[PDB]
């Protein structure tokens, strides 16, 4: 059935059990079932109240908090000079969440996951180290971050005439502020996202390339610039993206990810040299099988 | 505390204590007893 | 009537007819762990008559250059009869003690003993930068004697340690002591070879002077356990 | 207006606060939810299911040769067969439980575990053998008269083909750690061991060599707290193609 | 009993007593109580009606109260240079609450206290002074404050992987802003933390190296790193952590500490060379037992 | 929006301000509290415990020689035997007591105190002695007959071996002062003297020197106020093991 | 004013006057009157 | 969170503002008023003394 | 707005109107009446 | 076993009673006096202080 579990089971008390026909530790493996056996039927327990909470465990807990999803920096500085045309103070990222294993392998515990994101910017700015670097603080600068979706136009310059934005959700924040911070909406075609796909994304039957890649997962294009021209001097701007989900549903759980992550497109493994985390030895070994490796030297 | 016109917008809902550790540990058409004689 | 007191435990009764009182440490007298606070599941073993008495351990000679004895008060008994055996046996170890000092003299003698029980007494060492080894602070029975008392061995001060429960023999009125101890931890139980809740401490505040009487003045330590019971039995380790 | 002032931890940003934040696509409308099998509510409906266990841990054995603990027909009676150490944090036959991989993101447990063993030799074999859980304090028992002391199960191969030793949740504290010292008091949990208790016995024509599988799980009394970042995977580079998202 | 003492006790009106068998200033300091004489009956009294308060002394009063629990200083610049191939511009701190006397002392007046730990994160920066020590302002960086349990990966250098934190809490504050601040809960694996542990932390017996070590203070590390990228000129990062106990639950007062502490991890004396605080002399001397230091010259 | 203003004082950190702050744990369970003998509500329930003075406070004597009295025969009537400075700022017998160590945390005090003395002599051993408090104004009283002006209880030692001289508080303020300046109108407090009533009377094979201890406590109307940091204790360098946390 | 989730974020709770000195100054077994000659 | 700006005059520290200010001493318990002569509520009481 | 919880870190109490201008006016044993001859 | 701690005092008699612990109902008075019958164990006195 379905239970509503503030605490933990109690233990209850229990007896010297010696009955015909009654095998509780005995069980059956091969009918997909776990085993059944209790502690109060496989030895003489005391009774215990047991107070010990579970909502530190819960799936919106354990996932609702913020991970490192992006993180790029690129040089503010006048671009123009030279052969380049083009004035670039800025950057274009396609929207992915498999390129931090850390946030990945705990995404990848479930098949479907159903969340709104919590977005949190996090720039951050050095002074270049070349020649004539006097240090004189960090300017206060103001960036702007538009959401591009699939099909609309892209800037290719600082300058662009894409950044105005009157369809495109843009934030406009500084330096000094503190981090800028939006929700996106669970914006799935379907009603979850899902963290594994197996199958093509097109209709047509090409040889290779559409393998894993989900069609629902064209979530589009985040796009950086900063809004101030370039100062006579160069700087490096770093911005970490954070996401937290929140509302989050999930189902289908699956086996944790063991291998080392190989790519962001699928799920190819090597693992390591040599155990543990190896394609043949994911334990680390012991001398043998009647080895405590840690043990107690009375 | 939300002012946000979206639901979407409000905090996290860390708060559905229902569990059913059954879908996985016991997912078979005949229920087990307990103490009786699994097949 | 305060004077005299009998305390009977199993197969153990000790009497005394110049007590000065009885010393019940905060208030509180010994029990068994109830359900509510419980953690380990297995079944307890309680046994009671068998456990539940005192063990007089060795006697110490006071002296007037005496600074002092201690004996950490589970560790004292685990080489001690059923208690001990238990203590071997289960990983988990829980009790309360009913600790009695004796040291009788004459109306001539005169002298004054502090009897504290110190809770986590964790030993110090003078002038060295190096903890307590096992050995000096995993005397057993034997039990330590104090370096420098005045300080408690713990750069604290004796003067202070009346906050301890305690009680005093005073060779001109009282020829006994008796503090019960409750179970003193965070935790429901402990491993009773890796811990100890209390520290028995007797110290001579004021030096014995025997005025030309009997020279040989020795003080006894009886101890009976309290409530005990033991979890996770296995094979026996000491 | 209202006279107000500004607290320590202002404009912090902190990645486990818990707030409402501005919505970026105002009047959007969410895909209507659709029933999906197999929601899960809480991380201990999870723990809960069994999951094999690398007990031949060893080298030379490769691949599936480490979830499977070879049984063989003894010459020497009490025999000592294998031994599982009871720990979660450091490398270990636990260390491949589904079990395990939960609870190792987090620092703090409690409750009781249980172990299942499944006989996969043929039907004219026959054996009995018992499983002890030896309780922190000492060292692994390595004779059988040493090792009943203890929490056991008698296992006599039958119809039924798997047996459940529970490990009982004694411990001194509430919780137990997940430390890296596993000589400790808070860390430490015991021994389970395995003993030929009469022999495996097959006819004439019959394998004298079978293989038991063995898994583990939590229990309905099992809890985890302090949620940690585990140590079961790590970054050193750029993933490939993850610096191609952004051309 | 149990009384409620909002206010301290009234003085009442005393009269002459000559009474046979009642001997109010007469006690036994054997049976180990304090003696229960009250002013009234040891001189003759007025009523006085006493509205001295007692919430001052209250020992959530008492300790809560925010003190300095960590200061550590750490170089902020490029150490890629040379030798070092590990950028470390960050510090690992495993936490201990012993390090610093003032906070520590007023702790051991327990055995055991159990409390939440509000935690505030108290930056400074200088710029160092070295031949182009060219003052130009302190910037605005921010900092990460990770809370590492025991068992999690530790960063092992400032642009680590181990600093996305999708599971280990962390905090993002700037220089310039407040001083950042967050709740610890009462986190001990037992009922209270214990100030003294007499006993030892492993089921090993090791001739040394864990009399008093409670196997339940492994509270684990602080990792504090700079999120910026190094900038030109170098600067010193000062950290001071302030810890204030809230909820707080108190047992087993003890001796407060005379000599001076050691050490972190024992409770080790020798005290000052003379009085005061001498592990022979705690008081200072005076000429002899009959001589007031302080005497009013009348 | 709310249309708000900051108020001077905004962003400070004071260490005694009292906020909520951000939990960053969330969703902990800790865990249940049990029974532990011994809660301490208030700290005026320590002082109001006893514990021994150091009223030999002289040179020569060493560590529990310091706590004890010796009380001999005297060849004198009338003799001076000790006094007590009634200070606990400045350095003297009362420094000793947990009265002292706690209420040096504070700055203000009222209230009466009292001090109980124990005789440890023989059984055979008999005395009379006179305990007088002084308020303050003047000298310490040198001669018995200044010093029985002021307040004080004759102790005749018997089958009860402690006797109670209650320091009655005698205040022209509501409060006193733990100020450096003992010779002060709102810090000096008076003086205790002790001197022989009769004498120490002891049979001939008796030993002719006893010993006195001195306690001393606050009483139910002790109060303290306007906590500081007390002078016991201090640091000069970091302690050992302090910089190897770092490592 | 505590707008977080859990109670353990709340201010202090500086509010407990109740006391029990006798613990500490009286832990005896048979409890002392006043005057009356102790033992 | 609740949306907010802030006024022309925030941060201004004004010598005849008046706020609650955090009080430095918790718990603080003061002395107890005893009856004094001569208490003045209002200025004008003293300008009609000659 | 007091969020504070000590009552003296509360606001200025500037409304106390009462007034008694005769203390120091005519602080006499014998009440002085109008128009009629003082002494 | 069982024991009795005498002090000196005012009362100037202490007891120690023999407590019935045998396994049979009754006793013998045999001529063996190591016979599981007839032995019915030692009373030893010591020192305490
Ligand atoms: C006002 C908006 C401007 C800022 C826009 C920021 C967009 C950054 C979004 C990064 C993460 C989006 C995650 C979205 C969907 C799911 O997580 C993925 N499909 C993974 O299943
Ligand atoms: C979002 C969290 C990031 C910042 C984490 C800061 C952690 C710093 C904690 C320092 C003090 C922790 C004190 C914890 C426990 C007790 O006081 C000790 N066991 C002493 O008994």
């Amino acid at each position: 059935i379905e239970e509503v579990m503030k605490t933990v089971a109690n233990t209850v008390e229990s007896e010297i059990r010696a009955e015909l026909g009654v095998i509780p530790s005995l069980n059956a493996a091969e009918t997909g079932a776990t085993s059944n056996t209790t502690p109060e039927e496989a030895i003489q327990t005391r009774a215990v109240i047991n107070q010990h909470g579970t909502s530190e465990t819960l799936v919106e807990n354990f996932l609702g908090r913020a991970a490192l999803v992006m993180m790029k920096d690129f040089e503010y500085k006048n671009h123009v000079t030279g052969t380049q045309k083009v004035q670039q103070n800025f950057f274009k990222w396609t929207i992915n969440t498999r390129s931090y294993v850390q946030l990945r392998r705990k995404f990848e515990l479930f098949t479907y996951i159903r969340f709104d994101s919590e977005i949190t910017i996090v720039p951050t700015i050095r002074l270049y180290t070349s020649t004539g670097a006097s240090y004189s603080g960090l300017p206060n600068l103001t960036l702007q971050a538009m959401f591009v979706p699939v099909g609309a136009p892209t800037p290719k310059s600082q300058d662009s005439y894409e950044w105005q934005s009157a369809c495109n959700p843009s934030v406009f924040f500084k330096i000094d502020d503190p981090p800028a911070r939006m929700t996106i909406p669970f914006m799935c075609i379907n009603s979850a996202y899902g963290m594994f796909y197996d199958g093509f994304a097109g209709f047509e039957k090409t040889a290779n390339g559409l393998y894993g890649i989900n069609p629902a997962n064209t979530m589009g294009n985040l796009c950086i610039r900063v809004v101030n021209a370039y100062q006579p001097v160069q700087y490096t701007i770093t911005i970490r993206i954070y996401l937290k989900p929140k509302h989050i549903k999930a189902w289908v759980p699956r086996p944790p990810r063991t291998m080392p992550y190989m790519s962001i497109a699928n799920t190819n493994y090597t693992g390591h040299s040599s155990a543990p985390n190896n394609v043949n030895a994911i334990v680390g070994n012991r001398t043998n099988i009647t080895t405590m490796p840690n043990d107690i030297v009375t | 505390i939300n002012f946000y016109k979206d639901s979407y917008a409000a905090s996290a809902s860390k708060q559905d204590f229902s569990q059913d550790p059954s879908k996985f540990t016991e997912p078979v058409a005949d229920a087990l007893k307990a103490g009786a004689p699994v097949l | 009537s305060d004077r005299v007191l009998q305390l009977k435990l199993g197969n153990s009764a000790i009497v005394t007819q110049e007590a000065a009182n009885m010393c019940c440490a905060y208030g509180e007298w010994p029990s068994y762990l109830p359900d509510n606070e419980a953690t380990a599941i297995d079944k307890p073993t309680q046994p009671e008559t068998s456990t539940d008495r005192f063990y007089t351990l060795k006697s110490v000679k006071w002296e007037g250059t005496s600074t002092g004895w201690w004996w950490k008060l589970p560790d004292a008994l685990n080489q001690t009869g059923m208690f001990g055996q238990n203590v071997q046996y289960h990983y988990l170890y829980r009790s309360g003690f009913l600790c009695h000092v004796q040291c009788n003299a004459t109306k001539f003698h005169q002298g004054a003993l502090l009897v504290v029980a110190i809770p986590e007494h964790q030993l110090g060492k003078y002038n060295t930068g190096t903890s307590a080894s096992f050995d000096d602070v995993m005397k057993g029975k034997t039990g330590g004697v104090f370096t420098h008392p005045y300080v408690l061995d713990d750069g604290t001060s004796l003067a202070c340690s009346l906050i301890f429960p305690h009680q005093w023999i005073n060779l001109r009125t009282n020829n006994s002591a008796t503090i019960m101890l409750p179970w003193m931890n965070c935790a429901p139980m402990d491993f009773a070879l890796r811990h100890n809740q209390w520290t028995l401490a007797i110290i001579p505040v004021v030096p014995l002077n025997t005025s030309g009487g009997t020279t040989m003045v020795p003080i006894t330590v009886s101890i009976a356990p309290m409530c005990c019971e033991f979890n996770g039995l296995r094979n026996a380790i000491t | 207006g209202v006279p107000t002032y500004l607290l320590p931890g202002s404009s912090q940003f902190m990645t486990t606060d818990d707030h409402s934040s501005a919505p970026a696509f105002p009047d959007f409308s969410p895909t209507p939810e659709i029933h999906i099998p197999g929601r899960v509510h809480n991380m201990l409906e999870l723990v809960q299911v069994e999951s094999m266990m690398e007990i031949n841990n060893v080298a030379g054995s490769s691949g599936m040769e480490r979830l499977r603990v070879e049984i063989s027909v003894q010459t020497d009676m009490d025999a000592l067969l294998f031994n599982i150490p009871l720990d979660i944090q450091l490398d270990g036959p636990l260390r491949s439980t589904l079990l395990a991989n939960i609870a190792r993101y987090y620092t703090h447990w409690s409750g009781s575990m249980e172990m299942t063993f499944m006989f996969c030799g043929s039907f004219m074999a026959t054996g009995k053998v018992i499983l002890c859980y030896t309780p922190p304090g000492g060292s692994c028992p390595t004779d059988r008269e040493s090792a009943m002391l203890g929490t056991h199960i008698v296992w006599d191969f039958g119809l039924q083909s798997s047996i459940t030793l529970v490990i009982p949740w004694i411990s001194g504290s509430h919780f137990r750690m997940f430390n890296s010292d596993a000589k400790s008091i808070n860390a430490n949990v015991g021994y389970v061991t395995c003993f030929m208790q009469t022999n495996l016995i097959v006819p004439k024509e019959a394998a004298t060599s079978t293989y038991i599988i063995g898994f583990a799980a939590a229990k309905n009394d099992f809890s985890l707290r302090l949620m940690r970042d585990s140590p079961d995977i790590g970054q050193s580079q750029q993933l490939e193609g993850a610096t191609a998202a952004f051309q």
